[PDB]
């Protein structure tokens, strides 16, 4: 693993978590689309949600919200945008990961340069 | 094998003196058991008399009052070991936490003259 | 060897002589002496030894009919027991500068009887031997401190 | 507890303390009844070897042999009972235990409460007032004069009478009350 | 608690069922009032071991000052009995 | 009440048997209804992604 | 009581040493009392320094929660010693051991959460991504002046 | 008064107790209490449990998982 790999291996090829990105993100690609937030700030304001979970992929959590409260009480009703909400938060995971992988990869790129 | 401690003590069981023991050591058990019959008949002849209504008044009970209480300074011996002991006890952290207290209150009247110290919301000091 | 039996287990049961001070003497009654003579004069402490000369069924009779309920069973059940005695490396140093010759004597704790080394140990003190200005071996005697002495 | 402790435990009393130690010690280490039960045959073939020991030194060595391999080989917690001491309910029952001397500063409203059984501790109170005269006077005759007094009370010698010193064993509160 | 008290016959009949179960114990010779060391001729393990017997039998704890004294099973009866304290 | 036995097994009462089983039935009822009906305790999500197998370019590929 | 059966000074001489003994119901070779340190104990005979708890549990009492006698010559620690405070009841496993053995645990304990603390175990992620300049108008902050603008792009 | 068993209905074979006691008398020696012991391993006590049969009790009850919610 990475955790197995940094302890007891090279550090220079391996990120730490607290420097990233470490590189400028102008490197390795022409042009990156920043992400769009599809909740904007006053929907989120009156939808009052917490700091922590103010994320990129807060558009469905505002509808499942918006779901649960428009379907209390059968809250078993409520899974599917839990389903949704929660592959949301993988796709950000899977944006996380990219950079993780993009840094690791990119540290290579250095120690090959060097 | 087990070690003694002062706190976790020998049992008498596991006792080297209690299984190497003469007849004067037997002789004192028995004088022992003598002066344990004799204050336990004392004490159950007054616990089972009717004629007495009062408690029982514990001599060595009176005892050990008298002697945790008002003893103490009749039987004090002004010696070196006791001055030196009793003058750190009494005297040392007296130093200590004046030294702890000057220090600190020294750099907070220090860090309050400066303005490096703020009381941002500290309206009840 | 009194002294090195002072000085060797002081504090210790082995401190002390077998005959046993001049102020203890004195003080020797008849009643100290029974007392020692029911506590530690008991049965199965005594042996029986006879070398040649005997049968040993004509002493298992004599012993059934004379030595036999000398004494098992303790007063106050109290048993005597053994120490671990301390062995304190000392030196004790008794100057007599009129006296003519010196005795002075050096010893370590050793094993002792219960451990099975006194073969070992007796076998190296054999090495280093024994001598008396009697024997008539001179320099050419086999242990070293003595054809060196 | 009812009886008396002697002025020194004898080597037939610390040898079968030993044995009551080492038999409930095992219980608390061999939890099932087999392993107990084979366990305890084991401590039987260990106790054959102290049966005719004749020198009683060498008794004594074998006891404090025993008694290192009981303390060397003992459970940390050992098997407690609810009634034992260091126990579950090591004197839980307290709350019941108030003695008979209570019940004489009992309201007269709550002594009407209970006819019967005052006029019966009534009863036992003037066989106590009428029996101590000749309690008291027996203790100091069948006192030895000599320099050895044992633990353990007289009974009644006098036909008729009640055993010396017997009301504080006579009133206790029971063990188990409800 | 939900225990039922115990009566003098019951405890009787529960100190003579465990002692009949013991396996150097002849049923027959078996009475109430018979002494364990010279009546049915026992050794000193046993008694204590009989003690044991009412120890996980009764669920109460025995001292040994005692233990060491009780001897018979009539007296054991009485011991139990007045040690759980029964009017009967 | 009770008639409590000696040395044999207590006459257990039909109310306290079915009332244990019919409790420990709908615990595994509850159990192989909600294993049944999402199995989400040993799925999750469908896998995690692994990085080793990213392609380099829609990884971002560096530069030379 | 009276002065004489009352406690006072130290024992010098065995006569008074014996009359310490018959007024604290003791043996008189067993009377050994405190040293004369001046420290006030003067002529209270010295104990055993054994808890409560040591004692015989199944012998009836006296002073039940002591486990004292009526007369016996109760302890200068005695409330130190009591039941509900600390006991010198003897341990199955010895001081020395125990205190090695917790110290030990405690040493390796904290030395290895230290070793946690140099490599803090991190998953194989980036941190978590805030929007809108990372929630600056959110945190706290005035906003009449410009965020700091930080961009969280794509991948 | 309770009506007590009688002690001949606790014999010793059937049990652990016996297995205990063979080897025992193998090595040489015989169990004074393995009459007595015999009531926890002869009976209505006979047959040691398993860990379906108190973990996985009442699954064949518990076994009625209905797909009829259509
Ligand atoms: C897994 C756990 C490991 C750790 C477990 C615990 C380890 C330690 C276990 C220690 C067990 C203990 O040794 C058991 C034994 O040896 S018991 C021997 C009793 N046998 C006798 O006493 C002989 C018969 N007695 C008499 O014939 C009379 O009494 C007599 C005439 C001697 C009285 O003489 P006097 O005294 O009047």
């Amino acid at each position: 693993a990475h955790l197995t790999r940094r302890y007891l291996w090279d550090a220079s090829v391996e990120p730490d978590p607290e420097k990233i990105p470490s590189f400028p993100p102008d490197l390795g690609f022409p042009e990156r689309k920043e992400r769009v937030m599809v909740a904007t700030q006053q929907e989120m304001m009156d939808a009052q949600l917490t700091l922590q979970q103010r994320d990129y992929c807060a558009h469905y959590l505002i509808r499942l919200l918006k779901c649960k409260r428009d379907s209390f009480p059968n809250f078993l009703a409520c899974k599917h945008e839990q389903h949704d909400w929660d592959y949301c938060e993988h796709l950000d995971y899977v944006k996380r990961m990219k950079e993780f992988e993009r840094e690791r990869r990119l540290l290579q790129r250095k120690k090959r340069r060097a | 094998k087990y070690k003694p401690a002062p706190l976790a003590t020998l049992p008498s069981t596991l006792d080297p003196a209690e299984y190497d023991v003469s007849p004067e050591t037997r002789r004192a058990q028995v004088e022992r058991l003598s002066i344990r019959a004799r204050l336990k008949r004392e004490y159950l002849l007054q616990y089972n008399d009717p004629k007495r209504v009062s408690h029982i008044e514990d001599p060595a009970l009176i005892r050990w009052t008298y002697a945790r209480s008002a003893n103490i300074y009749p039987n004090f011996r002004p010696t070196p070991k006791n001055s030196l002991l009793g003058a750190v006890a009494g005297f040392g952290p007296l130093i200590f936490w004046y030294y702890v207290f000057k220090t600190d209150r020294d750099r907070k009247e220090r860090l309050i003259q400066e303005g490096k110290l703020d009381r941002k919301f500290n309206i009840s000091y | 060897f009194d002294y090195l039996h002072a000085t060797a287990f002081q504090g210790t049961p082995l401190a002390q002589a077998v005959e046993g001070p001049s102020e203890n003497v004195r003080r020797l009654s008849r009643t100290d002496l029974t007392d020692y003579l029911n506590r530690h004069y008991k049965a199965p402490r005594m042996v029986l030894a006879a070398a040649g000369g005997v049968e040993h069924q004509q002493l298992l009779d004599l012993a059934q009919k004379h030595l036999s309920s000398v004494s098992r069973v303790y007063e106050e059940d109290a048993v005597p027991g053994l120490t671990p005695c301390r062995f304190t490396g000392s030196e004790i140093r008794h100057r007599d500068d009129a006296l003519p010759l010196a005795h002075v004597a050096i010893a370590v704790e050793g094993p002792g009887w219960a451990n099975p080394d006194n073969v070992t140990l007796q076998v190296a003190n054999a090495i280093i031997g024994h001598y008396d200005c009697t024997y008539g071996g001179g320099v050419h005697l086999s242990s070293p401190l003595a054809s060196v002495a | 507890a009812f009886c008396a402790p002697p002025a020194y435990l004898t080597h037939q009393q610390k040898v079968l303390r030993l044995y009551k130690r080492a038999l409930r010690h095992l219980e608390s280490w061999c939890i099932h009844r087999d392993k107990y039960r084979y366990f305890a045959c084991l401590m039987r073939a260990r106790f054959e070897e102290h049966k005719n020991e004749k020198d009683m030194m060498r008794a004594t060595q074998l006891l404090r042999e025993a008694e290192e391999e009981f303390w060397q080989n003992q459970h940390p917690q050992p098997y407690i009972f609810p009634d034992s001491p260091g126990g579950t309910s090591f004197e839980r029952y307290e709350c019941y235990k108030v003695p008979e001397w209570c019940l004489d500063y009992w309201h007269p409203s709550e002594k009407a409460m209970y006819p019967d059984y005052f006029s019966k501790r009534e009863q036992w109170k003037k066989l106590r007032m009428e029996s101590w005269d000749r309690e008291v006077k027996q203790l100091q005759e069948e006192t030895s004069p000599d320099g050895i007094m044992t633990e353990a009370l007289p009974p009644a010698r006098r036909e008729g009478d009640l055993p010396p010193l017997w009301w504080h064993i006579v009133t206790r509160p029971r063990e188990r009350p409800t | 608690s939900d225990a039922p008290p115990l009566t003098l016959d019951g405890i009787k009949d529960r100190v003579l069922y465990v002692l009949k179960l013991y396996d150097k114990i002849d049923p027959e010779k078996l009475s109430v009032n018979s002494h364990f060391m010279k009546d049915l001729g026992l050794d000193s393990l046993d008694q204590v071991e009989i003690i044991m017997a009412m120890e996980d039998e009764f669920g109460f704890e025995i001292p040994d000052i005692d233990a060491e004294k009780l001897m018979c099973p009539q007296e054991i009866v009485d011991y139990i009995a007045d040690k759980k304290d029964v009017y009967e | 009440h009770i008639q409590p036995r000696y040395r044999e097994f207590p006459q257990l009462t039909r109310s306290q048997v079915i009332q244990g089983e019919f409790l420990s039935s709908l615990m595994w009822f509850w159990i192989l209804w909600r294993f049944w009906h999402d199995s989400d305790a040993v799925l999750g999500h469908f896998s995690y992604p692994d990085p080793s197998q990213w392609t380099d370019e829609e990884l971002g590929i560096p530069p030379d | 009581m009276t002065k004489d059966m009352l406690p006072g000074s130290y024992p010098r001489t065995p006569e008074e040493r014996a009359a310490a003994a018959k007024k604290y119901n003791m043996r008189v070779e067993d009377y050994e009392p405190y040293p004369d340190d001046g420290m006030g104990y003067g002529d209270y005979p010295m104990l055993p320094n054994r808890s409560q708890h040591e004692r015989d549990p199944w012998y009836q009492w006296d002073h039940s929660e002591l486990r004292m006698n009526w007369g016996e010559p109760i302890h200068w620690d005695l409330d130190m010693y009591i039941r509900n405070r600390v006991d010198t009841s003897p341990t199955p496993v010895s001081w020395d051991v125990m205190c090695k053995h917790l110290f030990g645990f405690v040493a390796f304990m904290v030395f290895m959460f230290w070793v946690g603390h140099v490599f803090p175990s991190y998953q194989p992620v980036g941190p978590k991504q805030y929007p809108y300049n990372n929630l600056y108008l959110e945190r706290g902050g005035d906003p009449t002046k410009e965020p700091e603008p930080v961009v969280h792009y794509d991948i | 008064k309770m009506e007590l068993p009688d002690y001949r209905q606790w014999k010793i074979e059937g049990t652990p107790l016996e297995t205990v006691q063979k080897k025992l008398a193998a090595r040489g020696l015989r169990d004074p209490w393995a009459r007595n012991e015999a009531w926890r391993y002869m009976g209505g006590f006979a047959g040691n449990i398993t860990f379906p049969s108190v973990i996985l009790k009442g699954f064949k009850w518990g076994f009625a998982a209905f797909v009829v919610a259509l």
